[PDB]
């Protein structure tokens, strides 16, 4: 199936194109979601991404996960 | 007072002669304005760098590292 | 649709000040920058010697003196807010002035974003680079070198986003900035090195520190200190490596502190202002070590008393400090060692008018339009009221009739002011004294005959002519005496201080002073009778006597001693000369000759000729005119006596005429006395007045200190006073000093049950002739008065003040309770009619037509008054962001929004609703708002810009019909407050007259043209631009094109009047230049001149 | 800490008026998207994007199948003008991408350029390809436009019958393959009448303007222009018609469509020949990646990086290496100057994907340094919305959704 995998502590000034830039190497994406916020327009500096195949979300959460982007090191994991 | 003996004196004859009108009146107000009909040419003109700031830095980085070789 | 913009009154905010030797290396210079103009003085033993004024095509935002290592003098560098740089020159040869373009370029960015806390200009210590903070994330250098055609500034990014302050620092081998920076963690302290050589920063001398949340301002202080002062809200910190010293003053807790500068030329001293007006001293405590340097012991701050809230500071001389002000008058203070019983240490030597900022104000015919605002903030606020004509205030009021005439006099020669004033009366002469008042007697003088002339003399002598003889008087003895040989009587006497013609019929006898003799020197018959006299001698022994005859109605200018004949004049009529006077104005002579009908000539003169030039003839009254010279603030001015006293003065090298507002003056003279120093005597048929003279201008203005800020002013023609509204702040509550508010004679507070420091709002009324506070209405707690009108409404015959107000709570951020409170201003009271509540705001209120038009939050609303005396809405527009806003005419309602521009409504009477007509499309931050005609809505904008929207008039369908299309665009400079219909003048090559008031105190003058007429002057424009030079090589073009951060567009439909009225200025040559190319066919220099001299009538 | 009523007191007494300075406070007005739509297009599946910088419109998109031709979509841009309370008005309607059948629910987004309000730019993504439409759309008239009038009056014409500048469409369709092009809106659009556009093997500069009786790129490679006029091999295919969607008749007003192309292939194998400092231990190189680091919108440089992966020997065996070029691209010129080289690092075992994921980590990283705020005249707008609030470019004024 699908995997939908949190992206966090991400720099206020991410971009859900750049989300798709770092991520979709990976493999085909079902779904991007950067939470902003409603009242400022800036972004809550966390997300969720949906991997079509699970195995290529699997390598970039590997990848990714816990390195630094623009100085602030990423989260990334399996969401239910 | 400590603070205020030694106020600086760049010439002693400054406001000796100062009488204020009795509204508080006594600096002229109404200058003569300048109005040139002719000009000195510039010596210098004012530019700026029209390279972009990364431009310029990606430039120099490299410049400098092949100078290594 | 053609619109003609011109200055009423230049700006008179000060909003930067430096010294420095700019003229000369010796001299020493203030330099002010008021918005566009930048006023050089010298430092005298008078005090202030005008230099130059120069006009700049910009705003003036960045001012500084600086003198590169081959220099003779400083130089200036100016940015404007347009982002002109330029490094300028005085330069002189001989007598003539001129500023020189050392460099110019403009620094703007496209990609920059203006900075929170503005334009910062920076000028390394060793002149080494100017440093511009102009937008975040970028410092802009440009590298000072002489020995380059280009100055190529560069951008070096900046990591910190959010700078606050920043300087340069000395004493460093590489240039070295120092800046305050606020990020999530708070406020900081960073350095870096500024490397050319790398066009990049290098870490700084010295690490960076966690400062205070509320520091605000960068010190770099010179050697031997070296490092730096931050100011914060409670703290100050120096720092210079490992050293680090701070101290919390309590005294600096209560205000902010606002601007510095240095008094000890080594740092040791600075001059602190904050937002209440108090003045401190910042000392640093010298350490002297066993090595040649000096280390900061200690930080110390002392009160020294209380000025103006200044804008900037500079020391200048002798303890004397200039203080300029944005929001109060201007002052010159004296720092003294010992303080005043108060326990002051600061005492005020002159104060200097400002009008701004202009909140609010109207026009009032007090056939002449007087003109009231609003001005000022907090303790400095005040009402202006502004005349044209000129002013006395009178100090003394004496009855005596039948004055015959008036001198002047020192009785002691070592004192260098006037103690004595001698009067003449029918056969004649008594002499006062100054203490105050009461007479004397002076020995050697008559008192028996009548005194035609009296006063000093040379070889320290006195001299009184009467019609009988010349008296020489020394110890105060007769020394000398002439007599006519036949003892004749004298008829007219003339006298300089060496120097006597007399007139005997015919007659002529030419008289020298020497010590205890006078000497007759020649005699000469004219061939009428003479009339009038004179011998002052231009730039003190004359060669030349100016001369008027009865008879043939003739000036003549005779060479002395000869008496021969250089120039005659015909004045023509039947009626003699009454008077007539040589003078210089500006470094220029000319003859004066008034007649017994109240016409007067006035003729250019030259010394070594004795040509008379250009008889111009003027009008002054229906009585004869006697001329007196005075002296007032440093200037030479002719006072003209009659039924219309006037003062005639030079501006711009030719002669002006301003009228004094008094009733008749008979005879007059100067009068520098200790007790009343440069003075006026004047003598009607039955009063002798002494009395200061206003500044002699066009403009004359009166102030009202009300010691808080005024917000509203109204006129109530029926109760012969205005409303003002007014606020104070008050403490947690308890006020900070008595202000107008506090001070009434009968006050009132509101009952209304409808509902740190903090503001008490009132509702003041005003007399109209007195300006005393009558009543004083205070507000509820918490409530704000936004808007003020004097209206009646409906059928109902009584006159009201209401007051459109909102409730401000400190745990809430925008209104949404308010009130509209109707007034009655009876049997001295202020009576409340009617209340009615309201959802917000009341921004706005017009009386329409009978009826009370509100703006409340983003609704337009609409009430009628009933029977019942209440307010009942009766129809609503909510088509707005914030309705801030209204103007009315006829059914039409212009609606300024503070985010959308401006909308046209109209009031349908027979649907009884709203209906709007068109609105402007174009974002706009407006401030102000007028209705042209029926048919052109005026705006001013947040960017300093003007604009006028029309209705379209070829609109074929009914959406277009529904766009106001901006027909008129025009950078101002300046920021509109206030738009008003009416004029300072009597009362065409103009249609209309709205006057705006500004932050700067700048008042303008909007007028309307014929296409013909805005064609013409367009040109115009456009050739006097080709010929005039501006100082910094900024186009004209440039500076008046429309400017925001969205678009940039070349100015249209909009004429600046005061590039025309420069045209009379130019010189002829240049003049003619302008009309080079010309249509009526070909140039007419003298026929535009004279379109020009119709244009400058309107204000 | 601040009210509206003490910022406004502070207002008239400085003279400092800012939007930056009221960011601190609530909006001024909200409206509900509910109160200001019409009854007709309630249901009728209107998807809106947000407003226009100037403020007067709100737009919005409709996708939508019909006929015997579902899973078939047709794409619709409205404007619709913005008048606070009262409800909006329908301005313009017009078809995107004409002359194309879509079989696939598209990703779209409308931009607007910094500085110029007369054109709007519309973006449509989305088996190892990967489809890109592109529409370049006529703003309606501001007010009353004079050709406008001659086109209703020279020619009869009707409602909807506008003039050129007021009233034209162009439409373009590419493929593109992996790794996908990154999209970068705020670059690509950077400079005025331009769009940039990856092609994954070159880099399209393509310039429309609007003229009366000169060129946008290529002045003082492959450039493209050619002309077009109202009534009835290159780098990017494209159409150009009016709102209606007549084709518009080529002449060799009127408009001008130029496109400037830079090849990367050319590009890399002549950076490696030239200015590459392993240039002699290079073979080959397999695939590249292009992202855009500035465009210097006024002196028209476009820096762009490239990402890579090569086969070189160490210095015995080969092996794949991973480096950037930087490159400068006149745009008046045509020509490109290196701009820097990099080393060259064993990839060894890792894919592929992680090589790329990694290198465009690098590039954010670089933009993100050196990135300096815009003021509010020059950001380029980017609207979308997929399946709470839209804001005006100040966010004074909110449709609640
Ligand atoms: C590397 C990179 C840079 C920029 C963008 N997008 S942009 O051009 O819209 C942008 C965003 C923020 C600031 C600016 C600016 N100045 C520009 C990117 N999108 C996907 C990316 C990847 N990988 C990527
Ligand atoms: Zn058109």
């Amino acid at each position: 199936g699908p995997m939908r995998l949190y992206v966090g502590s991400l720099h206020f000034n991410i971009t859900e194109d750049m989300l798709r830039g770092i991520f979709e190497p990976f493999g085909r994406i079902e779904s991007i979601q950067l939470m902003m916020d409603s009242e400022t327009g800036r972004s809550k500096g966390y997300g969720f991404i949906t991997f079509s195949d699970s195995e290529c979300a699997k390598k970039a959460l590997e990848q990714l996960n816990g390195f630094e982007l623009a100085g602030r090191p990423m989260k990334v994991g399996h969401v239910t | 007072a400590d603070f205020l003996k030694g106020l600086p004196v760049y010439n002693k004859s400054n406001f000796s002669r100062f009488h204020a009108d009795s509204v508080c009146k006594a600096s002229n107000r109404r200058p003569s304005v300048y109005l040139p009909t002719r000009e000195y040419p510039s010596e210098q003109i004012i530019v700026t760098e029209k390279t972009n700031i990364l431009l310029r830095y990606l430039h120099q980085q490299w410049d400098k590292k092949n100078a290594a070789k | 649709s053609y619109n003609y913009v011109v200055t009423a009154q230049k700006p008179t905010a000060v909003n930067g000040c430096v010294t420095g030797h700019f003229t000369s290396a010796e001299d020493l210079n203030l330099l002010i920058a008021k918005n566009t103009r930048l006023e050089i003085y010298v430092v005298t033993a008078e005090g202030l010697r005008p230099v130059k004024e120069v006009g700049m095509y910009g705003k003036i935002a960045v001012m500084e003196l600086f003198r590169p290592k081959g220099e003779s003098k400083d130089l200036l560098f100016i940015l404007t807010a347009k982002y002109n740089a330029c490094i300028l020159e005085y330069k002189q040869s001989g007598e003539s002035i001129d500023i020189i373009t050392r460099a110019h370029g403009n620094v703007q960015d496209r990609i920059g974003r203006p900075s929170e806390t503005g334009i910062i200009g920076i000028i390394d210590p060793e002149c080494r680079m100017i440093g511009l903070r102009l937008y975040d994330g970028l410092f802009k250098v440009i590298p000072l070198d002489r020995d380059n055609k280009e100055l190529k500034a560069f951008n070096i990014r900046l990591e910190e986003l959010h700078v606050i302050d920043v300087k340069f620092l000395y004493g460093c081998q590489a240039p070295t900035i120092c800046f305050v920076y606020q990020d999530p963690q708070g406020r900081h302290v960073k350095t870096y090195e500024v490397s050319l050589r790398e066009k990049e920063f290098n870490k700084g001398p010295w690490k960076q520190e966690n400062v205070e949340a509320e520091a605000s301002m960068v010190i770099a202080v010179p050697e031997p200190f070296g490092g730096a002062i931050i100011i914060g809200q409670e703290s100050i910190t120096y720092h210079n490596g490992d050293k680090y010293l701070a101290i919390a003053p309590p005294i600096i807790k209560q205000s902010t502190i606002v601007c510095h500068n240095r008094v000890d030329p080594n740092g040791s001293r600075y001059l602190l202002g904050d937002m209440e007006g108090r003045l401190f001293m910042l000392l640093l405590e010298k350490e002297e070590q066993m090595d040649g340097t000096v280390t900061l012991k200690d930080l110390r701050v002392e009160l020294l008393g209380e000025t103006s809230i200044a804008e900037c500071l500079t020391y200048l001389d002798n303890g004397v400090v200039f203080v300029g002000s944005r929001l109060g008058d201007s002052q010159l203070v004296k720092l003294n060692v010992d303080s005043n019983e108060q326990g002051s240490y600061v005492v005020a030597m002159e104060t200097f008018t400002n009008l701004g900022p202009i909140v609010d104000m109207c026009v009032v015919d007090l056939g002449q339009g007087q003109l009231v605002t609003c001005s000022g903030a907090f303790k400095e606020g005040s009402l202006r009221i502004i005349r044209n004509g000129i002013g006395i205030h009178e100090h003394a009021s004496i009855d005596l009739p039948g004055i015959k005439g008036l001198w002047p006099l020192r009785s002691d020669p070592n004192r260098e002011t006037d103690d004595t004033l001698v009067l003449s009366f029918v056969g004649q002469t008594r002499v006062l004294m100054l203490n105050e008042v009461e007479e004397t007697e002076l020995m050697g003088f008559v008192d028996d005959q009548q005194t035609f002339f009296c006063g000093n003399v040379a070889h320290q002598q006195l001299i009184q002519i009467t019609s009988a003889s010349v008296r020489l008087v020394s110890p105060k003895a007769l020394v000398s005496e002439w007599k006519e040989p036949q003892a004749k009587n004298i008829s007219v006497a003339s006298c300089n201080s060496s120097q006597v013609v007399v007139a005997v019929g015919r007659a002529l006898y030419y008289l020298q002073i020497h010590p205890q003799e006078l000497r007759q020197i020649s005699h000469t018959e004219m061939e009428h009778e003479v009339a009038c006299l004179d011998i002052t001698p231009l730039g003190g022994l004359s060669p030349l006597c100016a001369i008027g005859l009865w008879t043939d109605i003739s000036a003549r200018i005779l060479k002395l001693p000869s008496f021969e004949l250089l120039h005659k004049e015909m004045l023509g009529g039947e009626i003699i000369p009454r008077s007539i006077l040589m003078t210089t104005f500006e470094s220029s002579h000319y003859l004066l000759c008034a007649l017994g009908d109240g016409a007067l000539f006035y003729f250019g003169l030259n010394i070594e000729t004795g040509l008379l030039s250009d008889r111009k003839k003027v009008t002054l009254g229906t009585q004869p005119t006697v001329l007196r010279t005075f002296r007032s603030l440093s200037t030479t001015n002719v006072f003209a006596c009659s039924d219309r006293p006037t003062v005639i003065y030079s501006s711009n090298h030719k002669l002006v005429f301003s009228n004094v507002n008094l009733k008749e003056v008979n005879y007059m003279c100067p009068l520098n006395s200790d007790g009343y120093p440069d003075s006026l005597a004047l003598a009607n048929n039955s009063t002798l007045t002494i009395g200061t003279i206003d500044e002699i201008q066009k403009l004359h203005i009166r102030t009202v200190p009300l010691y808080e800020s005024p917000r509203k002013i109204c006129y109530q023609e029926v109760s012969q006073c205005f409303g003002v509204l007014s606020s104070r702040i008050e403490v947690q509550t308890t006020a900070l000093r008595p202000s107008a508010s506090t001070q009434a004679l009968s006050s009132s507070v509101s009952s209304s049950k409808l509902f740190e420091e903090v503001e008490v709002h009132n509702l003041l009324i005003i007399d109209q002739h007195t300006f005393e506070v009558l009543h004083a209405h205070q507000f509820l707690q918490n409530e704000y008065a936004l808007s003020l009108v004097s209206c009646k409404l409906g059928k109902d015959p009584n006159t009201y003040f209401i007051v459109g107000t909102a409730m401000v709570y400190p745990e809430e951020a925008e209104p949404k309770q308010g009130r509209i409170v109707v007034f009655q201003y009876s049997d001295g009271k202020l009576q409340t009619v009617a209340e009615k509540e309201v959802k917000g705001a009341v921004y706005s209120m017009v009386e329409f037509n009978g009826k009370l038009l509100a703006s409340i939050n983003s609704t337009v609303r609409l009430y009628e008054w009933t029977t019942e005396k209440e307010l009942r809405t009766e129809c609503n527009h909510y088509n707005n962001i914030m309705a801030l806003y209204l103007k009315t005419k006829g059914d039409f309602i212009l609606v300024g929004d503070l985010m959308r521009s401006v909308l046209l409504l109209a009031y349908k009477p027979m649907e009884g609703n709203f209906e709007e007509i068109a609105r402007d499309f174009n974002p706009n931050w407006m401030s102000a708002v007028e209705i042209l005609d029926d048919d052109n809505f005026l705006g001013a904008e947040n960017a300093f810009n003007l604009f006028v929207c029309q209705k379209d008039s070829a609109a074929t369908t009914d959406e277009e019909r529904q766009h106001l299309q901006e027909v008129g665009l025009f950078h101002l400079g300046e920021f509109v407050n206030v738009f008003c219909h009416g004029s300072l003048v009597m009362q065409t090559p103009t249609q209309g007259s709205v006057l705006f008031g500004t932050v700067n105190g700048m008042i303008g003058l909007v007028t309307s043209l014929s296409e013909s007429w805005y064609n013409l002057l367009l040109d115009m424009q456009n050739r006097l631009n080709k010929v005039i030079k501006s100082v910094g090589k900024i186009e004209h073009s440039f500076w008046r094109s429309f400017h925001t951060e969205r678009k940039t567009e070349p100015a249209t439909g909009f004429i600046d009047g005061d590039l025309i009225e420069s045209f009379l200025d130019i010189s002829r040559p240049k003049m003619q230049e302008v009309v080079a190319n010309l249509q009526y066919r070909e140039a007419t220099a003298d026929d535009l001149i004279k379109v020009v001299e119709e244009l400058t009538r309107i204000h | 800490r601040e009210h509206v009523l003490k910022q406004l007191e502070r207002v008239k007494i400085s003279g400092q008026l800012s939007p930056r300075l009221f960011r601190k406070l609530p909006p001024r007005v909200c409206v509900s998207l509910k109160n200001i739509v019409d009854e007709d297009f309630l249901y009728a599946g209107h998807i809106f994007l947000g407003f226009s910088k100037c403020g007067r419109y709100v737009l919005s998109y409709t996708s939508s199948s019909g006929d015997d031709d579902f899973s078939f979509y047709i794409y619709h841009l409205y404007w619709w003008e913005f008048n606070v309370h009262s409800k909006l008005k329908l301005v313009r309607q017009v078809r995107l991408f004409q002359d194309e059948e879509i079989y696939s629910d598209l990703y779209l987004t409308v931009c607007e350029w910094p500085s110029d309000a007369s054109k709007v730019i519309v973006f449509g993504f989305n088996e190892n390809h990967r489809d890109i439409y592109v529409s370049t759309v006529a703003v309606p008239p501001p007010g009353r436009c004079a050709a406008c009038q001659d086109a209703s009056r020279a020619h009869p014409g009707d409602p909807n019958a506008q003039c050129l500048r007021h009233g034209f469409m162009l439409h373009t369709k590419y493929q593109v393959v992996y790794p996908f092009p990154t999209f970068q809106p705020a670059f690509q659009l950077k400079k005025d009448q331009v769009v940039l556009l990856n092609t994954s093997y070159s880099l399209v500069a393509c310039a429309v303007s609007v003229h009366s009786a000169c060129q946008i790129l290529y002045d003082h490679v492959n450039y493209t222009k050619l002309y077009y006029v109202l009534e009835s091999k290159i780098s990017l295919p494209f159409v150009v018609t009016d709102l209606r969607g007549r084709n518009l008749r080529p002449m060799r007003q009127y408009l001008t469509v130029e496109q400037l192309t830079l090849d990367f292939e050319y590009v890399i194998n002549e950076v490696i020949r030239h200015d590459a400092t392993w240039g002699h231990q290079f073979c080959s190189f397999s695939d590249y990646d292009i992202v855009i680091l500035e465009v210097c919108p006024e002196t028209n440089q476009v820096l762009i990086n490239i990402g890579l992966l090569l086969l070189a020997f160490p210095s015995l065996r080969p092996k794949t290496y991973h480096t950037s070029l930087k490159v400068a691209w006149d745009l008046n010129t045509g020509i490109f100057e290196t701009v820097s080289v990099g080393d060259l690092t064993e990839v060894k075992g890792q894919t592929s994907g992680s090589v790329w994921s990694s290198y465009r980590k690098s590039c954010v990283d670089m933009v993100m340094k050196w990135l300096v705020p815009e003021s509010s005249g020059r950001y380029v707008n980017r609207m979308t919305n997929e399946a709470k609030v839209l804001a005006d470019s100040e966010r004074y004024t909110w449709i609640v959704l």
